[PDB]
C-alpha cells in the first residue's frame, strides 16, 4: 500500500511487497514441471504462443553439458540468470577442472537474487526457475524463487495451474523415483504430471517442450516432432 | 619481477601400480648458505593429495596458505566435503596452474616449480608438474631442478613407459626414490641429508614419512685418492 | 551523480516532459523556412517588447554551423546555444576524420540524436527547442531544409514554420506554396517568406529577420532597409 | 614484399607479390597481399602480416558501416583517412603496416598511400616493400597516362617480376587487379618461376641469366 | 630478469586431402636439453569436426586451445547450436591471437577439418594472428626440415615429366589418406633423426565426414 | 530511498516554463535596482544598495559593482554570495583567454561563458540555479562599448540602456523616454541617477545608498579606464546633477 | 620533412616549402604541399617527424575554423600564433610529444601589416622578418642578412627567395625536389604556380 | 514519486506497460513471411502536405540479409538500429559469415530492459525484424520494449494492429507467393489507414535470398496499388 513503492521497504507486518509482486509474475506464466529418479532428471514445459501466426515461446535453457533449467515469468530475467549460471559452470571448469555441483549452483542463484531485494534503485527478478542436473552425487532437481529461496526436491511444478501437477507428483512420489535406467518412462510420468494442469487446451506437437539429463545422457532439449512420441 | 631469496631444491616423484610417491629434502638455502634446516616442502591436501614445491620459500608459504584456504572454502555449504565432493588432485592442480599462469602474465610470478601427486576418486594415479611460467606436463616420473637431470634417468629405468606402471610395486618404487635422494645428496650442492617422503596409495591411503636420512653412503674410496695428477703422497 | 529519471512514460503512453518541452517551443518567437529552386530562405520573428536593444551585439536568431549550413530555432534561447555549439564541433570533427563537410541531412541527424538522448538519459531534461536546419550539400545545387524537435524526430520540408502562431503561417504556406513550381528566384523566395511572417509579426519594421543561403557557401543576411522594401511592396499590392 | 599501384586513363592497376619471410626462411610461397574491402575498394599489404590483415579487415567493417548509415559507398579519400587515424591511435606502439588504398568513386579513380606513422599521401603511382626500388625503375621508365588496359596490366606484372628477381624477400607469384567504375577485376595468380622464363624469351630481357 | 616465455619444442604437420584432412604432432615435451614427457598430447579435438594444435610455448598453447574450445561452446549457446565452420573458426582464432598483439601467444597454430563443401581444409597462423588456408603446412622446431619435402612430395614442385625435359610439369593428382599418412610418418621419422627436440611418439588426427579418428606411432627415444 | 526528498529543480511546467528559473527571477525582483546606460564615449553603471545602516562601513563595502578585468565590469542583482561564485569563474575565464591568445577577452565571449554555466544548472545536475542577474559593462576593439544582461535561465541579450532588480518595468519606461543615440557619458550619468531617484522605494536618494561606476575612453589617448566611484565622489555627482 | 622558409616584405608574407617525401631509401612523392590554410589571411607551413606534422596542422586548422564559425570573426595572426605555441608547449611535456616545427604567415587586416612567426616543437615563438627551421637557416640567413630590406616589394621578395633556394640546391647534400611558394597578403592566400 | 523499475500488483513493470501504450499511437507497420521472401510495409503518415514524404524513413536496412520496420516513438529506434548494424557487421568481422536473424533480434532485445536509476526509460518503439539465413530460412520477428521477441508468419503493429492482425489471421497460408504477399500488405494497409493509400503515403519493402533487402520505388509500388484495385474490382 504505502510500503510497496520500492524493494528497500518492509511493511508493518514484515513483508516485502515488491518481492511478492515479482512472485506474482511467475503465477501468470505458463506451467512447467520438474521431476527426477536416481539415474535421470526431467523437465517438461508447456510453451505459450501470442496467437496462431506466432511461434511458441521457448521455456527451457541449457547451462552446461550436465545442467539446465526451465523458466516461468519474465523471460529476459531468465536469460540473465541462465547466462550467469553458464558463466559459473564455466568458471568451475576452466579454473578447477570441475563440473559445478547443482547444489552450489542453487546457492549462487540465491545470493545473486538476494542482492536485488536489499538495495535501492534495482528490482527483484520476475521469474521462477526449475534447475535439473546430474553431478557426482547423482541426479538433482532445484526450485528457484526470486525472493532468493532455493529448494532441492524430488519433483515440483511452477506457473499457472501448477497446483494440479504438484498434487499428482505428491501421490506418484514412490513410483517415479524408482524409474531407474528408463528415460522414456520418466518422461511419460512428467508428461502425465503436466497434463493435470491443462484446461481447454491439450498437448500438441509445437506446444510441448521436454528436456532430460542423466548418468550417460548429456542435457538435451526435445521440441517439434521429437516429442510426438510422448503425445 | 623479482629474484628468489630463500630457496628449496629438487622435488622428485613417480607412479607405481597402486599409487604415487613424492619426496623432497628439508633445506632452505640462502644462496650458498645452508640457512634453514627444518623446512617441510611436501604439503598434504586432504588424504588424497600431496603438493611438492621447489623454488622461493616465501612464495611456497603463500601457496601453502592458498591451499589451506581452498580446503576451508570447499567445505562451505557442502555436506559431501568429506566424500563425493571432496577436493581431487586434478582440482587442486588446475587451481595452482591457473594461478601460476596468471601471475606470469602480470610479470609478477611465483618463483616455484610444483608437482601435484595424488590418487583420484576412481583410483587413477595423478602426477602433474607446473612452474613459474605456467608450463604444465605429466609423465610416469617427474622431478624439479637437479632432480630432472639426475633423478629422472634413474626412475625411468624402473618406469620407462606407461605399460611399466602396473609391473612396479611400492617397495621397488620407494627403493628407487630413496636411491635417487642419495645421489642428489652426493652431487647437489644445495641439498641436505634430511628429507621427507609421501606415498598416496588407492588402498592404504596417505602415508607421510618425516625425518628420513640418506644412509648407506660410499666414501671409503676417498682415502686412496691423492693429488690432482702427479702427486703420490 | 544525479541520475534521476525525469523523462518517463505516463499511463496513457505519453512522456510529459517531452510534451512540455514542445510548449516551450510554442512560446518561442516564430521561425520560418522556405526553399526555392536554387536557394533556401530562413525568416525569424523578433518580439518588439524589447526596445532600447543593441542590435549589433544581440545574439542573432540564425546561426552558421559551417560555411554551407545554417540553423535557426524556436524555444528556449539558452538551450539553443548548447545544440549549436555541439553541432559546430561535430561539423569540424566530420571534416577532420572524413575529409568532407557534413551533409545537411547528416548534421540534422546528429542534432536530432542529441535531442533524443536528452529524452532517455538520467538527470537531464529535454531541450525546449525546435530547429530549422538549411543549406546545400558539397558540390550539389539541390536545396535542403530539415526540421527537428525535442523528441528527436526529424524530417525534410519544402516549407515549414515553428514557434508561436506557427499554426497560422503554416496555414498560409500550405495554400501559397506550390510544389510543382517553387519560388524560381531569390526575390520570389524572400517575398513569400516575408509575406508569411506578415500574417503574424505585427509591424514590419525591425521585427523581421531574413537570411538567404545559396549554393557553394554563399550565405548573406538582409538589412533593415532591404527587408522594408519587401514590406512596402507587399502591402501596396494588397490595397486592391 | 613488393607491392605497387598506379592510376591511369582506364582506372587503377594494383599488383603484389606473394612471398612471406621469417628471417632467411621462406615461410610462405603464396600469400594474399590484397584485401577486397568492397567491390570498388582494394587494399595492399606490406610489413607485419598480422597488422595488415587485422587493421584492413577492421577498415572494411568501418567502410561497410558507412554504407549502412549513409546509403552510399565511402570515398577512397575517406577510407584512407579512417585507416590513417587507426594508425595514429597506436602511434609508437610498434605496428608495421604499409598499404595502398585503391578504388573508384565519384571523383574518378583514387589511390592513397598510408603507413604506420599515420602518413597519408595522394598520388598517381606508389610502390611499397623491400623491393619497391626495383619496381619503381620499371614503372618510371614505362608509365604513361595513355596506357591501354592490356599494356597497363603487363607493366604492373613486369614491375613485380623485376623486384621478385633481384630482391631476396620478394617472389612466389604475382596477383593482379584492375579497378574500373564497375568495380575491381581480378586478373589471376602468375607463378614467377614460369613467368620469368616466358618474359625472358618473349621480351628478350634478362640476357645475363642463362636458360 | 624474469623471462615470461619458454620453448617446449615439438613439431606439427597439417595436410589437406580432397575429402579429408590430417593434423599430426610429436608427443615430446622439452626444456633446453631435458625431456619433460615422452607422451604429452599436443593436437586436440575441439568439437564441430575441428582439430587444433598450438606449437611453441606450451603454456600459451594450452591457454589458446582452452580459449578456443570455450569460444566453440559459447557459439552454440549464442547461435542456436549452429555448427562452427572451419573458416569461421579460423577468423575467430585470429582475434584471439591479436588480443595479445603487445604480449603475444608464443605459438604457431594450425587447425584442420572440412569446409562447407565437404572438402579437406587446413588453416595456418603466425603468433600474432595472420592466417591463411593452405594445402600443406609444417610448424614448430623442425618446420624448415619438413616443408621442402612436402613442397616436393605433395605439390610436386621441381618435378617434371620425363622425356619432355622441363617443358611439362608433373600433374597435380590428389592424394589418398593412406598415401598422406605415409608422408607424415616419413616426415617425422626423418625429423626425429636430424632434430634433437623431435621424437618419442607421433599422434595423428584424421578428419572425415564420419568424424575424428586417432592413430599413434612410436618414434626414436634418443 | 532518497527520491522521496528530491524537489526536481530541472523540470518543465505543463505550460513549458522552468519552475526554479521563474522563482529565481521572482527573488531578483526584490533586489536593489541596478541600471546600465551605454553612450558613444563610454558606459555608466549605477546601482542601489538595499536598506543600509549608519554603522555599515561604506568605503570598504562592495555588494553591487564588481570588476572582472581592466576592460569589463558587472552590476549585480540578487544573492550576493551566488554572484561572487560566478564572478570568480568569469575572472578566471578572462585570464585563461589572455594566456591562450595573448589578447584581452572580447566582452560577448565572457558573457556567453557565464550564461552557459547558468544554463547548465537549469538542464542537469539537480541543483538550484544561481539567483543572480548581471549587467555587463565592457569594451573591446571589435564592437567598442557594450552592455549585456544575463539571468538565471542563462539567456543573455545586448542593450543600449537596461535595468535589473526591483522596479525594472517603471525604470525601463523612464529610460526608453529620455534616452537618445547621440547621448554622452555626462548626460548618461544624469539619466541613470534621475531614473533611480524616481523608481527607488526609499524616501530620498543619498550617497550612502548608492554604488556608481563608469567605463570611459576618457583616459590619456586611445585606451580605456574603469572608475569605481568613492563615497565622497558619489556625493559630489549627486550635488552636481541637482538631486541633493 | 626537410626545408621550410619564410619572409615578410612590405605588404605580404611569402612561405616556401619543399616538395619531397621519403620513406626508407625511396622518394615516394615530389609534389607534396607542406602547408594548411588556418583562415583566409593566415597560412601555416610545417616540418618535423613523419605523420605528426599533418595531424598537428589539421588539428590546429580545425580549432581555428571552429573559432571563426563561433564568433563570425577572423583571429589575428598574433592570436593564432599564441594559440599554436601553447599547444606545442603543452605537447612537449606529454607522454608522446608532437615533433613538429612551424612557420605562421599572416596578414593582419586590422593593422594592415604582414606578420611572420617562427615556432619550434618546444613552443619557442619569435616574430621575425625572415625565418627557417632545421638546417635551412645555416645556408640562407647570410643571404637574407645581406639583401633584406623592410620596404621590399613582393617581386623583390620572390627574387631573394630564389637566391636562397639556389644556395640550398648548391650546398645541401639532400635533394628536396624544389619548393612550393605561397603568398599571403590583404587579398588572401595564393600559390605561385611557376617557380 | 515512484521507482522506474517498479512492479505492479499484477506482476508487470509499469514503465514497460506504459511504453506499449505509446506504440499503439504509432503509425501502422505490417510484415508477412513467405517461402519466396518476407515483405515489410509501413504507413508514413505525414503531418502536413509540405512535409517531403520521401524523407520519412520508417523502413530501414540492418544488413544485406536483414531489414527492419518500426512503429511508435520512431526517434528511439535510431540507437537500436545503430546497435543492430554494429552487431551484424561485428559478427561478420569475428566469424566471417552472416549473422542469424534470431541472434540479431536477441542482441537488440538485450538493450530493452537496460533501464533504471544505463538509460532512464524503456524504448517507446516496436520493431518488425525480417530476414533470411541458411539455417532457418525466411523469418519475421516482433521485438518489443519488454525484451521479449516472438517469431511470426505474419504480424501487424501500430494503431490499426488488432484489426489488421484479425485480417492476417484469415488471409495467411503457407503457400503464399511474394507477389500475393505484396498485394496483401497493401490491401490491409489501405483498410486501416485514415487517409487514402497511395505510393507517397505508404512504402513497401522485401527481403529475398538472391537480391537481399530492398526498399521499393514509388513507381514500383504505384503499379502494385493499381494491380490491387483491378483485382478487387474483378469480383
Ligand atoms: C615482404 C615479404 C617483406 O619481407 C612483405 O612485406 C611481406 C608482407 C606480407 C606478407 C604476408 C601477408 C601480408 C603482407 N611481409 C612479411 O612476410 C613479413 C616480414 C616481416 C617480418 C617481421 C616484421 O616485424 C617488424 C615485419 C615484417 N613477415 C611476417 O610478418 C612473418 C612474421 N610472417 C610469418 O612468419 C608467417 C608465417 C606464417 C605461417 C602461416 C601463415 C602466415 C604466416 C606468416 C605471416
Ligand atoms: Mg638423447
Ligand atoms: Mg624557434
Amino acid at each position: 500500500n504505502n510500503y510497496d513503492g520500492d524493494t528497500v521497504t518492509f511493511s508493518p507486518t514484515g513483508r516485502l511487497f515488491q518481492v511478492e509482486y515479482a512472485l506474482e509474475a511467475i503465477k501468470q506464466g505458463s506451467v512447467t514441471v520438474g521431476l527426477r529418479s536416481n539415474t535421470h532428471a526431467v523437465l517438461v514445459a508447456l510453451k505459450r504462443n501470442a496467437d496462431e501466426l506466432s511461434s511458441y515461446q521457448k521455456k527451457i535453457i541449457k547451462c552446461d553439458e550436465h545442467m539446465g533449467l526451465s523458466l516461468a515469468g519474465l523471460a529476459p530475467d531468465a536469460r540473465v540468470l541462465s547466462n550467469y549460471l553458464r558463466q559459473q559452470c564455466n568458471y568451475s571448469s576452466l579454473v578447477f577442472n570441475r563440473k559445478l555441483a547443482v547444489e552450489r549452483a542453487g546457492h549462487l542463484l540465491c545470493d545473486k537474487a538476494q542482492k536485488n531485494t536489499q538495495s535501492y534503485g534495482g528490482r527483484p527478478y520476475g521469474v521462477g526457475l526449475l534447475i535439473i542436473g546430474y553431478d557426482k552425487s547423482g541426479a538433482h532437481l532445484l526450485e528457484f524463487q526470486p525472493s532468493g529461496n532455493v529448494t532441492e526436491l524430488y519433483g515440483t511444478a511452477i506457473g499457472a495451474r501448477s497446483q494440479g501437477a504438484k498434487t499428482y507428483l505428491e501421490r506418484t512420489l514412490d513410483t517415479f523415483i524408482k524409474i531407474d535406467g528408463n528415460p522414456d518412462e520418466l518422461i511419460k510420468a512428467g508428461v502425465e504430471a503436466i497434463s493435470q494442469s491443462l484446461r481447454d487446451e491439450s498437448l500438441t506437437v509445437d506446444n510441448l517442450s521436454i528436456a532430460i539429463v542423466g548418468k550417460d545422457t548429456p542435457f538435451t532439449i526435445y521440441d517439434g516432432e521429437a516429442v510426438a512420441k510422448y503425445i | 619481477t623479482q629474484q628468489p631469496i630463500v630457496t628449496g631444491t629438487s622435488v622428485i616423484s613417480m607412479k607405481y601400480d597402486n599409487g604415487v610417491i613424492i619426496a623432497a629434502d628439508n633445506l632452505g638455502s640462502y644462496g650458498s648458505l645452508l640457512r634453514f634446516n627444518g623446512v617441510e616442502r611436501l604439503i598434504p591436501v586432504g588424504d588424497n593429495t600431496v603438493v611438492g614445491i621447489s623454488g622461493d620459500i616465501s612464495d611456497m608459504q603463500h601457496i601453502e596458505r592458498l591451499l589451506k584456504d581452498l580446503v576451508t572454502e570447499n567445505a562451505y555449504d557442502n555436506p559431501l566435503a568429506d566424500a563425493e565432493e571432496a577436493l581431487e588432485p586434478s582440482y587442486i592442480f588446475e587451481y595452482l596452474a591457473t594461478v601460476m599462469y596468471q601471475r606470469r602474465s602480470k610479470m609478477n610470478p611465483l618463483w616455484n616449480a610444483i608437482i601435484v601427486a595424488g590418487v583420484q576418486s576412481n583410483g587413477d594415479q595423478f602426477l602433474r608438474y607446473v612452474n613459474l611460467l605456467g608450463v604444465t606436463y605429466s609423465s610416469p616420473t617427474l622431478a624439479t631442478g637437479f632432480g630432472a637431470h639426475m633423478a629422472n634417468p634413474l626412475l625411468r629405468k624402473v618406469v620407462d613407459r606407461e605399460s611399466d606402471i602396473p609391473k612396479t610395486t611400492v617397495q621397488v618404487a620407494e627403493e628407487a626414490i630413496v636411491n635417487a635422494m642419495r645421489v642428489l645428496y652426493y652431487r647437489d650442492a644445495r641439498s641436505s641429508r634430511n628429507f621427507s617422503l609421501a606415498i598416496i596409495d588407492k588402498n592404504t591411503g596417505l602415508t607421510f614419512k618425516k625425518n628420513l636420512q640418506v644412509e648407506n653412503m660410499k666414501w671409503d674410496f676417498a682415502k686412496d685418492i691423492k693429488g690432482y695428477g702427479t702427486q703420490k703422497i | 551523480g544525479y541520475d534521476r529519471a525525469l523523462s518517463i512514460f505516463s499511463p496513457d503512453g505519453h512522456i510529459f516532459q517531452v510534451e512540455y518541452a514542445l510548449e516551450a517551443v510554442k512560446r518561442g518567437t516564430c521561425a520560418v523556412g522556405v526553399k526555392g529552386k536554387n536557394c533556401v530562405v530562413l525568416g525569424c520573428e523578433r518580439r518588439s517588447t524589447l526596445k532600447l536593444q543593441d542590435t549589433r551585439i544581440t545574439p542573432s536568431k540564425v546561426s552558421k554551423i559551417d560555411s554551407h549550413v545554417v540553423l535557426s530555432f524556436s524555444g528556449l534561447n539558452a538551450d539553443s546555444r548548447i545544440l549549436i555549439e555541439k553541432a559546430r564541433v561535430e561539423a569540424q570533427s566530420h571534416r577532420l576524420t572524413l575529409e568532407d563537410p557534413v551533409t545537411v541531412e547528416y548534421l540534422t541527424r546528429y542534432v536530432a540524436g542529441v535531442q533524443q538522448r536528452y529524452t532517455q538519459s538520467g538527470g537531464v531534461r529535454p531541450f525546449g527547442v525546435s530547429t530549422l536546419i538549411a543549406g546545400f550539400d558539397p558540390r550539389d545545387d539541390e536545396p535542403k531544409l530539415y526540421q527537428t524537435e525535442p523528441s528527436g524526430i526529424y524530417s525534410s520540408w519544402s516549407a515549414q514554420t515553428i514557434g508561436r502562431n506557427s499554426k497560422t503561417v503554416r496555414e498560409f504556406l500550405e495554400k501559397n506554396y506550390d510544389r510543382k513550381e517553387p519560388p524560381a528566384t531569390v526575390e520570389e523566395c524572400v517575398k513569400l517568406t516575408v509575406r508569411s511572417l506578415l500574417e503574424v509579426v505585427q509591424t514590419g519594421a525591425k521585427n523581421i529577420e531574413i537570411t538567404v543561403v545559396k549554393p557553394d557557401s554563399d550565405i548573406v543576411a538582409l538589412s533593415s532597409e532591404e527587408i522594408n522594401q519587401y514590406v512596402t511592396q507587399i502591402e501596396q499590392e494588397k490595397q486592391e | 614484399t613488393t607491392t605497387l599501384a598506379f592510376k591511369f586513363q582506364h582506372g587503377v592497376i594494383a599488383a603484389v607479390d606473394s612471398r612471406a619471410s621469417a628471417g632467411s626462411y621462406i615461410s610462405a610461397l603464396r600469400m594474399n597481399k590484397v584485401i577486397e574491402i568492397n567491390p570498388y575498394l582494394l587494399g595492399t599489404m606490406s610489413g607485419c602480416a598480422a597488422d595488415c590483415q587485422y587493421w584492413e579487415r577492421l577498415l572494411a567493417k568501418e567502410c561497410r558501416l558507412y554504407y549502412l548509415r549513409n546509403g552510399e559507398r565511402i570515398s577512397v579519400s575517406a577510407a584512407s583517412k579512417l585507416l590513417s587515424n587507426m594508425m595514429c591511435q597506436y602511434r609508437g606502439m610498434g605496428l608495421s603496416m604499409g598499404s595502398m588504398i585503391c578504388g573508384w568513386d565519384k571523383k574518378g579513380p583514387g589511390l592513397y598511400y598510408v603507413d604506420e606513422h599515420g602518413t597519408r599521401l595522394s598520388g598517381n603511382m606508389f610502390s611499397t616493400g623491400s623491393g619497391n626500388t626495383y619496381a619503381y625503375g620499371v614503372l618510371d621508365s614505362n608509365y604513361k597516362w595513355d596506357l591501354s588496359v592490356e599494356d597497363a596490366l603487363y607493366l604492373g606484372k613486369r614491375s613485380i617480376l623485376a623486384a621478385a628477381h633481384r630482391d631476396a624477400y620478394s617472389g612466389g607469384s604475382v596477383n593482379l587487379y584492375h579497378v574500373t567504375e564497375d568495380g575491381w577485376i581480378y586478373h589471376g595468380n602468375h607463378d614467377v618461376g614460369e613467368l620469368f622464363w616466358k618474359v625472358k624469351e618473349e621480351e628478350g630481357s634478362f640476357n645475363n641469366v642463362i636458360g | 630478469q624474469f623471462n615470461p616465455y619458454g620453448d617446449n619444442g615439438g613439431t606439427i604437420l597439417g595436410i589437406a586431402g580432397e575429402d579429408f584432412a590430417v593434423l599430426a604432432g610429436d608427443t615430446r615435451n622439452i626444456t633446453d636439453y631435458s625431456i619433460n614427457s615422452r607422451y604429452e598430447p599436443k593436437v586436440f579435438d575441439c568439437g564441430d569436426n575441428i582439430v587444433m594444435s598450438a606449437n611453441g610455448f606450451a603454456a600459451d598453447g594450452d591457454a589458446l586451445v582452452k580459449r578456443f574450445k570455450n569460444s566453440v561452446k559459447w557459439y552454440h549457446f549464442d547461435h542456436n547450436d549452429k555448427k562452427l565452420s572451419i573458416n569461421s573458426a579460423a577468423r575467430n582464432i585470429q582475434h584471439l591471437l591479436y588480443s595479445r598483439r603487445f604480449f603475444p601467444y608464443y605459438v604457431y597454430n594450425i587447425i584442420a577439418g572440412l569446409d562447407e563443401d565437404g572438402k579437406g581444409a587446413v588453416y595456418s597462423f603466425d603468433p600474432v594472428g595472420s592466417y591463411q588456408r593452405e594445402q600443406c603446412r609444417a610448424g614448430g622446431a623442425a618446420a624448415s626440415l619438413i616443408m621442402p619435402f612436402l613442397d616436393n612430395q605433395v605439390n610436386f614442385k621441381n618435378q617434371y615429366e620425363p622425356g619432355t625435359n622441363g617443358k611439362v610439369k608433373k600433374p597435380l593428382k590428389y592424394l589418398s589418406v593412406e598415401e598422406v599418412i605415409k608422408l607424415v610418418r616419413d616426415s617425422f621419422t626423418s625429423a626425429t633423426e636430424r632434430h634433437i627436440q623431435v621424437g618419442d611418439g607421433l599422434e595423428i588426427l584424421i578428419v572425415t565426414k564420419d568424424g575424428v579418428r586417432k592413430e599413434f606411432y612410436e618414434l626414436k627415444r634418443d | 530511498g532518497s527520491r522521496r526528498y528530491d524537489s526536481r529543480t530541472t523540470i518543465f511546467s505543463p505550460e513549458g516554463r522552468l519552475y526554479q528559473v521563474e522563482y529565481a527571477l521572482e527573488s531578483i525582483s526584490h533586489a536593489g535596482t541596478a541600471i546600465g546606460i551605454m553612450a558613444s564615449d563610454g558606459i555608466v553603471l549605477a546601482a542601489e544598495r538595499k536598506v543600509t545602516s549608519t554603522l555599515l562601513e561604506q568605503d570598504t563595502s562592495t555588494e553591487k559593482l564588481y570588476k572582472l578585468n581592466d576592460k569589463i565590469a558587472v552590476a549585480v542583482a540578487g544573492l550576493t554570495a551566488d554572484a561572487e561564485i560566478l564572478i570568480n569563474t568569469a575572472r578566471i575565464h578572462a585570464q585563461n583567454y589572455l594566456k591562450t591568445y595573448n589578447e584581452d577577452i572580447p566582452v560577448e565571449i565572457l558573457v556567453r561563458r557565464l550564461s552557459d554555466i547558468k544554463q547548465g544548472y537549469t538542464q542537469h545536475g539537480g541543483l538550484r540555479p544561481f539567483g543572480v542577474s548581471f549587467i555587463y559593462a565592457g569594451y573591446d576593439d571589435r564592437y567598442g562599448y557594450q552592455l549585456y544582461t544575463s539571468n538565471p535561465s542563462g539567456n543573455y541579450t545586448g542593450w543600449k540602456a537596461i535595468s535589473v532588480g526591483a522596479n525594472t518595468s517603471a525604470a525601463q519606461t523612464l529610460l526608453q523616454m529620455d534616452y537618445k543615440d547621440d547621448m554622452k557619458v555626462d548626460d548618461a550619468i544624469e539619466l541613470a541617477l534621475k531614473t533611480l531617484s524616481k523608481t527607488t522605494d526609499s524616501s530620498a536618494l543619498t550617497y550612502d545608498r548608492l554604488e556608481f561606476a563608469t567605463i570611459r575612453k576618457g583616459a590619456n589617448d586611445g585606451e580605456v579606464y574603469q572608475k569605481i566611484f568613492k563615497p565622497q565622489e558619489i556625493k559630489d555627482i549627486l550635488v552636481k546633477t541637482g538631486i541633493t | 620533412m626537410d626545408i621550410i622558409l619564410g619572409i615578410r616584405v612590405q605588404d605580404s608574407v611569402i612561405l616556401a616549402s619543399s616538395k619531397a617525401v621519403t620513406r626508407g631509401i625511396s622518394v615516394l612523392k615530389d609534389s607534396d604541399d607542406k602547408t594548411r590554410q588556418l583562415s583566409p589571411h593566415t597560412l601555416m607551413s610545417f616540418a618535423g617527424e613523419a605523420g605528426d606534422t599533418v595531424q598537428f596542422a589539421e588539428y590546429i586548422q580545425a580549432n581555428i575554423q571552429l573559432y571563426s564559425i563561433r564568433e563570425d570573426y577572423e583571429l589575428s595572426p598574433q592570436a593564432v600564433s599564441s594559440f599554436v605555441r601553447q599547444e606545442l608547449a603543452k605537447s612537449i611535456r606529454s607522454r608522446r610529444p608532437y615533433q613538429v616545427n612551424v612557420l605562421i604567415g599572416g596578414y593582419d587586416k586590422k593593422k594592415n601589416k604582414p606578420e611572420l612567426y617562427q615556432i619550434d616543437y618546444l613552443g619557442t615563438k619569435v616574430e621575425l622578418p625572415y625565418g627557417a627551421h632545421g638546417y635551412s637557416g645555416f645556408y640562407t640567413f647570410s643571404l637574407l642578412d645581406h639583401h633584406y630590406r623592410p620596404d621590399m616589394t613582393t617581386e623583390e621578395g620572390l627574387d631573394l627567395l630564389k637566391l636562397c633556394v639556389q644556395e640550398l640546391e648548391k650546398r645541401m647534400p639532400m635533394d628536396f625536389k624544389g619548393v612550393i611558394v605561397k603568398i599571403v597578403d590583404k587579398d588572401g592566400i595564393r600559390q605561385v604556380d611557376d617557380f | 514519486d515512484r521507482g522506474v523499475s517498479t512492479f505492479s500488483p499484477e506482476g508487470r513493470l509499469f514503465q514497460v506497460e506504459y511504453s506499449l501504450e505509446a506504440i499503439k499511437l504509432g503509425s501502422t507497420a505490417i510484415g508477412i513471411a513467405t517461402k519466396e521472401g518476407v515483405v515489410l510495409g509501413v504507413e508514413k503518415r505525414a503531418t502536413s502536405p509540405l512535409l517531403e514524404s520521401d524523407s520519412i524513413e520508417k523502413i530501414v536496412e540492418i544488413d544485406r540479409h536483414i531489414g527492419c520496420a518500426m512503429s511508435g516513438l520512431t526517434a528511439d529506434a535510431r540507437s537500436m538500429i545503430e546497435h543492430a548494424r554494429t552487431a551484424a557487421v561485428t559478427h561478420n568481422l569475428y566469424y566471417d559469415e552472416d549473422i542469424n536473424v534470431e541472434s540479431l533480434t536477441q542482441s537488440v532485445c538485450d538493450l530493452a530492459l537496460r533501464f533504471g536509476e544505463l538509460m532512464s526509460r524503456p524504448f517507446g518503439v516496436a520493431l518488425l525484424i525480417a530476414g533470411h539465413d541458411a539455417d532457418d530460412g525466411y523469418q519475421l520477428f516482433h521485438a518489443e520494449p519488454s525484451g521479449t521477441f516472438y517469431r511470426y508468419n505474419a504480424k501487424a503493429i501500430g494503431s490499426g494492429s488488432e484489426g489488421a492482425q484479425a485480417e492476417l489471421l484469415n488471409e495467411w497460408h503457407s503457400s503464399l507467393t511474394l507477389k500475393e504477399a505484396e498485394l496483401l500488405v497493401l490491401k490491409i494497409l489501405k483498410q486501416v489507414m485514415e487517409e487514402k493509400l497511395d505510393e507517397n503515403n505508404a512504402q513497401l519493402s522485401c527481403i529475398t535470398k538472391q537480391d537481399g533487402f530492398k526498399i521499393y520505388d514509388n513507381e514500383k509500388t504505384a503499379e502494385l496499388i493499381k494491380e490491387l484495385k483491378e483485382k478487387e474490382a474483378a469480383e
